[PDB]
RNA sequence: GUUCACCACGGUGUGGUUGAUGACUGGGGUGAAGUCGUAACAAGGUAGCCGUAGGGGAACCUGCGGCUGGAUC
RNA sequence: AAACUGAAGAGUUUGAUCAUGGCUCAGAUUGAACGCUGGCGGCAGGCUUAACACAUGCAAGUCGAGCGGUAACAGGAGAAGCUUGCUUCUUGCUGACGAGCGGCGGACGGGUGAGUAAUACUUAGGAAUCUACCUAGUAGUGGGGGAUAGCUCGGGGAAACUCGAAUUAAUACCGCAUACGACCUACGGGAGAAAGGGGGCUCUCGCUAUUAGAUGAGCCUAAGUCGGAUUAGCUAGAUGGUGGGGUAAAGGCCUACCAUGGCGACGAUCUGUAGCUGGUCUGAGAGGAUGAUCAGCCACACCGGGACUGAGACACGGCCCGGACUCCUACGGGAGGCAGCAGUGGGGAAUAUUGGACAAUGGGGGCAACCCUGAUCCAGCCAUGCCGCGUGUGUGAAGAAGGCCUUUUGGUUGUAAAGCACUUUAAGCAGUGAAGAAGACUCCGUGGUUAAUACCCACGGACGAUGACAUUAGCUGCAGAAUAAGCACCGGCUAACUCUGUGCCAGCAGCCGCGGUAAUACAGAGGGUGCAAGCGUUAAUCGGAAUUACUGGGCGUAAAGGGAGCGUAGGUGGCUCGAUAAGUCAGAUGUGAAAUCCCCGGGCUUAACCUGG
């Protein structure tokens, strides 16, 4: 499954911007909220707890990447099984997801549209070494070093990708991705680093939530 | 028996078993001769009965009525006990 | 083959001795070793050794209902 | 054994075939089981709306 | 007798056979004497589809093992390359 | 075939172990606008408690020995 | 290079405190059930209870190239009633083939866990054995006889079947003759086999005796292996020996005699429970719990007992006897055993189709052709689990209406909706379309064989006979947001709060507790929180619990030092010089099945899954 309902109340509950809307206009005027979380009460008494902080951070990351609890707990399990920092590996996996990669490469205005673009078999992927693209419809496909992403020839002239590109131009393009707009192609040259990802997501909170 | 072959194996078993039981009984009587001769403590009679028990013992052992090991064991042991009779 | 060494605790059978084979066994949980002994009946064809001697036995084929070890070396006698 | 009929209202009577699960009632001595509502012959709660699956109440349409 | 045959593994509709030396009377996937290779029916052109220890295969042949018609042709098409 | 030997079923007698029930009876617990007292906690109004014996509707009391986990001294 | 990474606490005893200590909770897991809800796919799993009883179909056949043959079948040759193109009768002549004699198989594969606390299992070894088919050898396969099933003749029986006379074949059976090995030997000598069939004198399939392998099986030893002492003594073929028997083989396995032994607090005996293991779950680990699916071992086959045949059985779909139960009967007698696959009744909270094919991997038979295979490969049903995907995506404010709250005018539902602009994954419709197949047969060539250019064997080419799944996987089009969201919770632990109704009632509750007329705890509504095709509850295991503490706790007063001592077994134990190397440490070697776990890779669009090291 995936979240379908209104997106701005997610950011309102998180207290920050989750990039759930295209950057066509500032987040402040897009909602005139985010000073208070959704619902009747919002700003409340009886201050939050350590568990509340940990849960809110985990839900922040989950809602950023559109990933549900079972998938995200498998992500954490693999991240803790892999050599290195657990939170760093979890962020690396969530950023190596195919829908997030096409979002960051700019073919979708938002991550949900990028996911719906991948799922509808409009995005082709060429694994490093393989001399052939394949049409994939699995948004949670991880990309290795050197994987190439392309747009299906049937849908290269899309009136939504043609502004997702110009919006990505105004938002900023990561260095670990190489995008050719003329041929509508991208390359995942390397997994992103913790110094490249924003230093406002506290992954220590997630790692301490996932330890009972 | 539930199948034709099971029934055939059953009647075949009966015939084979009668045929082999007759020869098993023959082996047993040629050995009882030598045992009676030994129990009488008569070297001459023991040897004379042993000389007829030999080519029945090791002939039905070749037929399969007894094992070659059983025939060899009875041959050796009866010869030992007979030679023990002076 | 396999050779064990132990004292003769019984000899009152004909061509037969019981041998006390000591062994150290480590407790699986508490780690300490406990002295454990098994009585092994051995074959004493010539009825040589008496009770209290330290002898060596070796494994062989069964000789009796409970005898499958045979005396191979009397190393020390009682005092 | 003695079992508790939870919810407001029930149709149980003598010779009623019921399903019984674990779980003791704190303030009832000697009652260590609960009757499953909506299982075999114990009807669900009539106008239940919130926790309907805990009382065997079908989804109102 | 002793046979050299294939024990099926893999999954549904995606077989992967193991070349095993086994007593003939045992179950196809049951107890065996020695595992001396494998076979991928479905495989890619850049991947090992057949591996089989020739020294142990020859040892078991001289020893008495009888290959099946599948492993025999597998060796037939694996030694000609 | 007969007969003997071995032996399964089955039978007989006498016990053992154990489950469920049993008139009645013992203590244990739970339950409230009960009855009788007031034994313990303060020196609890005779310091208490322990072992033991006797006695008593009942908490208990009394003797002997012990302890302080006893006020006051 | 790597396998080397792992550890949280909270509530509740008090007016309050610290400690002790129990109870409860947050986690993970499941062959799960139930309640509400439910779109799809991949891969797994699916009677845990009655080893209850079983209707019905199938689960073990095959060989005519061992044999007599001809019941059916299909041809072929002639008799041709010819009825002129109707058409029949003789013939095993041929393909073949029912029943029958014969061989091989049926001891495998499949099921179950009742029994079993040790004729079990695990680990490590041993010697006194047998072993069909297979591999490599060795010596042979000579010559006769008497039968007999089917087929006849005559009965008996309701059936199941049966009785007698006559009688033919064989690779059925039995003498005789030889015997490299093999067996017995007193070592001088004695005795012991077989069978033929097939293709053009040869080769081949066989048969006999045997050797060495391999495989399998049997036997033995040591160690490990649940609870109870409110079970302490137990054993008389018992423990050992000799002669004899018995076995394929050691052995009280059996027997006669001789001796008085054997086992036991290091737990015998008696009892309760239980298949054991690799593993599985939990745990930081140590431990604790457990032994479904997959694999190894064991035991069992309606109940008890006995054996036969055979290389192998004391035989799941074999025999005999006895028993209980069900059935048939003409009342005299007979038949049967789903713990094989489906399936029925029943029990249960609860567990599936009376499906397809031997195409693939295997297994049985056959020279092959081919036949059999409920193993297996597939398909069906089920959210039972794991994994994946979807139920749209952007933009959209005087922030519409309606619901809810409110200080009555604002907030909130909320960019949420509507309106616009798009997209079509999965589902549907239409196409195309791999791989699973190993290339049978036939033809040619080469080499071996041979008297041979035959036959046969092997090798090398050409050829395309072979797919249950299957309307395959995948791929490409069409259509249109259309076909797709529920469940639990919201006092605290524990993320999320207000109205209305109720008034210690109705009810809730894991714990603490809540409910008395202004309940954030009941019930309903808004709003929210967490999960999501699932979500809760119950059951169950470990965890948290350092709450049996080995790692890793305590005993003055919280529970806890025996009234005190002497002492048996046991545990522990001074200094110095030597020996030994059992413990200990290190190294080598063999083993510790595979699967699983972990690490590095590889293949499914990803993942689950599969897989190499």
């Amino acid at each position: 499954a995936r979240y379908i309902g209104p997106k701005l109340k997610l950011s309102r509950r998180e207290g920050t911007d989750l990039g759930l809307k295209s950057g066509v206009k500032p987040y402040d005027v897009k909602t005139k909220k985010a000073a208070r979380p959704p619902g009747q009460h919002g700003v409340s008494r009886n201050k939050t707890s350590e568990y509340a902080l940990q849960l809110r951070e985990k839900q922040k990351v989950k809602r950023i990447y559109g990933v549900l609890e079972r998938q995200f707990a498998n992500y954490y399990k693999e991240a803790a099984r892999k050599r290195g920092a657990t939170g760093e590996n979890l962020l690396a996996m969530l950023e190596s997801r195919l829908d997030n990669v096409v979002y960051r490469m700019g073919f979708g205005s938002t991550r949900a549209e990028a996911r719906q673009l991948v799922s509808h078999r409009t995005v082709m992927v060429k694994k490093a070494g393989r001399d052939e693209f394949v049409r994939v419809n699995i948004p949670s496909i991880q990309l290795q070093d050197g994987d190439v992403i392309a747009i299906q020839e049937k849908s290269r002239e899309q009136l939504r990708i043609k502004n997702a590109i110009e919006l990505a131009t105004q938002r900023g393009i990561p260095e670990w991705l190489d995008v050719d707009h003329s041929k509508l192609q991208g390359t995942f040259k390397k997994a992103p680093d913790r110094i490249d990802l924003p230093a406002e997501i506290n992954e220590s909170l997630i790692v301490e939530l996932y330890s009972k | 028996a539930n199948t034709a072959q099971a029934r055939k194996r059953a009647r075949q078993n009966t015939k084979r078993r009668q045929n082999s039981a007759s020869q098993r009984s023959m082996v047993r009587t040629y050995l009882k001769r030598v045992d009676a001769a030994i129990a009488a403590k008569d070297y001459d009679a023991a040897t004379e009965a042993y000389k007829k028990a030999i080519p029945v013992l090791d002939r039905m052992a070749d037929k399969g009525i007894i094992h070659k090991n059983k025939a060899a064991r009875r041959k050796s042991r009866l010869n030992k006990t007979i030679k023990g009779l002076q | 083959a396999s050779v064990l060494t132990g004292r003769v605790v019984s000899d009152k059978m004909d061509k037969s001795i019981t041998v006390l084979i000591e062994r150290l066994v480590r407790h699986p949980l508490y780690g300490k070793q406990l002295r454990r002994s098994t009585k092994i009946k051995a074959h004493d064809e010539n009825n040589v050794c008496q009770q209290g001697d330290l002898v060596r036995i070796k494994e062989t084929r069964p000789i009796s209902k409970t005898k499958a070890w045979t005396l191979v070396d009397v190393v020390e006698k009682v005092e | 054994v003695s079992s508790y009929i939870g919810g407001e209202g029930h149709n149980l009577q003598e010779h009623s075939v019921v399903l019984i699960r674990g779980g003791r009632v704190k303030d009832l001595p000697g009652v260590r089981y609960h009757t499953v509502r909506g299982a075999l012959d114990c009807a669900g709660v009539k106008d239940r709306k919130q926790g309907r699956s805990k009382y065997g109440a079908k989804k109102p349409k | 007798m002793v046979v050299i045959r294939l024990a099926r593994g893999g999954a549904k509709k995606r077989p992967f056979y193991q070349v095993v030396v086994a007593d003939q009377r045992r179950a196809r996937d049951g107890r065996y004497i020695e595992n001396i290779g494998f076979f991928n029916p479905l495989a890619k052109e850049s991947e090992e589809a057949v591996r089989l220890n020739m020294e142990a295969y020859h040892a078991w042949i001289a020893k008495g093992a009888q290959p099946s018609d599948r492993v025999a042709s597998l060796v037939r098409a694996y030694n000609k390359a």
